[PDB]
DNA sequence: CCGTCCCCCGCGTTTTAACCGCCAAGGGGATTACCCCCCAGTCCCCAGGCACGTGCCAGATATATACATCCCGTACGCACGCACATCATTCGAT
DNA sequence: ACCGAATGACATGCATGCATACAGGATGTATATACCTGACACGTGCCTGGAGACTAGGGAGTAACCCCCTTGGCGGTTAAAACGCGGGGGACAGC
């Protein structure tokens, strides 16, 4: 009874609105206890200034952005829609970061 | 009859060769022209800038340290011809 | 220039950086000084690819 | 030889060209060009494919960032 | 998975144009000399810009409503094959 | 070989597939409206640092010379480029 959208007919819209918009997409709590974990190891008890911790957020997201971009046009260069970890190992191979 | 582009002066056989170093076993027939443009491109960057050292520094002559600095900047490092 | 070009074409007298962004990005001479940064809440330009369009 | 003194001549005229500068180009240009192909390949078997296309060195001189 | 071609591949000519080896000229790159004129160095200084306050504005921010759009169903055509009777062929009788 | 009975071909009846256009109707989006104030815009200090004027002494810019190494040319061979082609297997399309 009730309408249903066709697959990916839903999905382009989140394109078009994100792409418009210009906000951040991760949960702020976890993301800062994230790299307070990880920042641990080389240095006990170190304290992250308040306004240092969203800079990494701004270019992680910034940096992961440019990977998923790059790893799409080589799945269409595959004749294909839907990304496998494949393609980003290619697309990390030829920038010349995993190699 | 040798009177054209030089551009053509890169012979087909001499792409050929170099995909095998690179490790290319199949070649189809349009590779081998915009490798040259390719090719073209690459040259234009590298001696404008060779160009604009030797004319700073007055001199008509291009040297060799001249490509070694402009490849430098294409953060292409050149081991083996000065510096 | 640009930039509050930009913005007033869309309606907005105050510049903000996804108006920056959109001047930087969309003049290929300047995109190649800052190819390399990325300015914060920059957002990216609205662009789909062509094989991601509708059957129809 | 022939081809830098042509090239040359358009960015200005009577440039004399030192012996040693010449074979530089070569090389610089020739890792460059062997570098530009192995990650061709790289592009083409990822395709399925065994033999290189040029829409494939177009896309590889992309994700590179040097296409634009 | 299947298939399908053609378009690169090896391979044989064979042309030549690089490659060599040698000879020559002189432009010009490299080197020296002179120096003046040019930027760093000081002292004084004074106003430009910065720190702080301050509000007003509009920029925002929220409201409700109209409109644009998408998908599915609907209908409807149509050209269709299947099915059918009929037309035409065939085996037997003549 | 034409006449019947029978049957295959011919012609169309019947049902269906499929396409297509629509209209609906739902939803998302754009419009359309008030209020709101964090927040830009001054505005006022307040001083320090940029400018003025000063001398001093070296580095850049000149002339001047030189020689080599770049450029030019000039045959000889011959290795490599150019060409033809026969074909098979790589691309590629479709289910």
């Amino acid at each position: 009874k009730p309408h249903r959208y066709r697959p990916g007919t839903v999905a382009l819209r989140e394109i078009r609105r994100y792409q418009k918009s210009t906000e951040l997409l991760i949960r702020k709590l976890p993301f800062q206890r994230l790299v307070r974990e990880i920042a641990q190891d080389f240095k006990t008890d170190l304290r992250f200034q308040s306004s240092a911790v969203m800079a990494l957020q701004e270019a992680s997201e910034a940096y992961l952005v440019a990977l998923f971009e790059d790893t799409n046009l080589c799945a269409i260069h595959a004749k294909r829609v839907t990304i496998m970890p494949k393609d980003i190992q290619l697309a990390r191979r030829i920038r010349g970061e995993r190699a | 009859k040798v009177l054209r582009d030089n551009i053509q002066g890169i012979t087909k056989p001499a792409i050929r060769r170099l995909a095998r170093r690179g490790g290319v076993k199949r070649i189809s027939g349009l590779i081998y022209e915009e490798t040259r443009g390719v090719l073209k491109v690459f040259l234009e960057n590298v001696i404008r800038d060779a160009v604009t050292y030797t004319e700073h520094a007055k001199r008509k002559t291009v040297t060799a340290m001249d490509v070694v600095y402009a490849l430098k900047r294409q953060g292409r490092t050149l081991y083996g011809f000065g510096g | 220039e640009l930039a509050g070009n930009a913005a007033r074409d869309n309606k907005k007298t105050r510049i903000i950086p996804r108006h920056l962004q959109l001047a930087v990005r969309n003049d290929e001479e300047l995109n190649k000084l800052l190819g390399r940064v990325t300015i914060a809440q920059g957002g990216v330009l609205p662009n789909i690819q062509s094989v991601l369009l509708p059957k129809c």
